[PDB]
């Protein structure tokens, strides 16, 4: 029982963390997806980009997964 | 340790003995970290706490050997 | 009004913080969150003390990421 | 099922771990409280004497913050 509440419970943290707007939970996150659209690559690149693109929607807290897809 | 023990009793004062050899962290220097139960101090203050004094005179045993293996 | 809101959540989070993580911990995390805005910081700056501060608020768990976070 | 069974099992480790190794001492709260007062603490001590008081009276064995406030 008290798990189940204490992940309810941090689960509103999470859905309260949206910076009340919920257009994203981390700003650095919509930065990177206009940030590859905003920049003409090639259709290698671009297209491989679009698709790694889905790691992010990631915090610190929660998957590691946006700590190194940032960074790349 | 019994010439600490005699200077402790010179100054009529209450002597105690810790040893550091075989520590190489501060887990047993200072404290443990304040957000779990299993955190456990130092022995120093197992030195205040075995010795019924203001002012013990605590003796560091086995200085010597101290090197930065881990935890710093 | 929004701002009441936001410290609303903040009243949920406190209210709930209790004996969760550090609780004395919970006095040094809302001193360096206040002292986020007091000191100047840089934008940059800001911004990653807001994301240390979502790696925060831990109704999570009381892992040690919350205590280095804590740290840092 | 078998992803249950394994939790559930993580459960039972966690559940039997308590007993030899986590200890309470609901009697010593008394005397812990009124030692506070006979035996004069420093100003800084004194105030976090009142702390871990505090701490008590309203959790005091049923979270991992409690006991080990209790402990120190």
């Amino acid at each position: 029982d008290t798990n189940q509440r204490e992940y309810y419970l941090r689960e509103q943290m999470k859905a309260i963390q949206k910076e009340l707007g919920g257009e994203d939970g981390l700003s650095d996150l919509e930065a990177l997806r206009k940030k590859i659209e905003e920049v003409g690559m090639p259709e290698a690149v671009k297209t491989k980009a679009l698709k790694e693109l889905d790691r992010l929607e990631r915090m610190q807290q929660g998957s590691p997964e946006a700590t190194v897809a940032r960074t790349y | 340790t019994s010439l600490g023990r005699s200077i402790a009793r010179s100054m009529n004062r209450k002597f105690h003995r810790i040893s550091l050899g075989g520590v190489r962290d501060e887990a047993e220097i200072r404290g443990h970290r304040r957000t779990y139960i299993g955190a456990m101090p130092g022995k120093l203050i197992h030195a205040m706490k075995q010795v019924g004094v203001i002012n013990p005179v605590i003796l560091l045993d086995e200085i010597d050997k101290m090197s930065s293996d881990w935890r710093g």
